[PDB]
């Protein structure tokens, strides 16, 4: 298990392997954090989250 | 839904219900955005005029979150035919935008390669709806959800009396008494990953409900991501 096949490449959401390295991305409505891994909701009621 | 559990407060916020002229549900849907609902192509043959209801968990009480929306545009897949049930997918554009709130939020659309490698290889997905509680019963007045295992594609093809196309996938149980059922079709099949729920399927068809040696057949959403994207721009 390497890159994306290894625990989703440490990504919160989408994982891609470019030039032998992991590249994380996020669903619409989220922005990729400064760490290049976590996905931060851009506003209220982001997709895929149960409501509180 | 046969078996499973009640969707508790806020747990199934992307559930949509297609309601007929008599305000009764006949098919499910998944909220994709403020303007778009995902459903099954075959549901567009079950009523002449229909609307969409969101934010409902109990059809016998006013919880305060319910909203009914008129449909502006119906976008059926042009390759769907009732004969095969292939390309069983449609998007609906609403006349007015859905205001998100408690029990009303969209499910995320995933990327194809990642979803097929990572989501569709998880143990289970989640199906939900207001459909029948038994093959020979009434529709549920309560929104229900059910964890359904992904089923090995070979095993599914051998269990089926009809052709399982590249646009379909199987989920559910061999003999365990749990499955989607009548009235759930068009509804959500979602897969959880790090507490985020992604659209992975549309309740499509079954040879009955929860029968032994039979599984639920779902439209393989991942095969239609470019198509959904195109439909949501026009
Ligand atoms: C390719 N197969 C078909 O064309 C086909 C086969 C069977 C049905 N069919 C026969 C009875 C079922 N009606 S139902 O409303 O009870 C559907 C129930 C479901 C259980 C699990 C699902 Cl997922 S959908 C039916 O769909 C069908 F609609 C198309
Ligand atoms: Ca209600
Ligand atoms: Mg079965």
């Amino acid at each position: 298990r390497k890159l994306c096949s290894l625990d989703n490449g440490d990504c919160d959401q989408f994982c891609h392997e470019e030039q032998n390295s992991v590249v994380c991305s996020c669903a619409r409505g989220y922005t990729l954090a400064d760490n290049g891994k976590a996905c931060i909701p851009t506003g209220p009621y982001p997709c895929g989250k149960q409501t509180l | 839904i046969v078996g499973g559990q009640e969707c508790k407060d806020g747990e199934c916020p992307w559930q949509a219900l297609l309601i007929n002229e008599e305000n009764e549900g006949f098919c499910g849907g998944t909220i994709l955005s403020e303007f778009y609902i995902l459903t099954a192509a075959h549901c567009l043959y079950q009523a002449k005029r229909f609307k969409v209801r969101v934010g409902d968990r109990n059809t016998e009480q006013e919880e305060g979150g319910e909203a009914v929306h008129e449909v502006e545009v119906v976008i059926k897949h042009n390759r769907f035919t009732k004969e095969t049930y292939d390309f069983d997918i449609a998007v609906l554009r609403l006349k007015t935008p859905i205001t998100f709130r408690m029990n009303v939020a969209p499910a995320c659309l995933p990327e194809r390669d990642w979803a097929e490698s990572t989501l569709m290889t998880q143990k289970t997905g989640i199906v939900s709806g207001f459909g029948r509680t038994h093959e020979k019963g009434r529709q549920s007045t309560r929104l229900k959800m059910l964890e359904v295992p992904y089923v090995d594609r070979n095993s599914c093809k051998l269990s089926s009396s009809f052709i399982i196309t590249q646009n379909m996938f199987c989920a559910g149980y061999d003999t365990k008494q749990e499955d989607a059922c009548q009235g759930d079709s068009g509804g959500p099949h979602v897969t959880r990953f790090k507490d985020t729920y992604f659209v992975t399927g549309i309740v499509s068809w079954g040879e009955g409900c929860a029968r032994k040696g039979k599984y639920g057949i779902y439209t393989k959403v991942t095969a239609f991501l470019k198509w959904i994207d195109r439909s949501m721009k026009t």
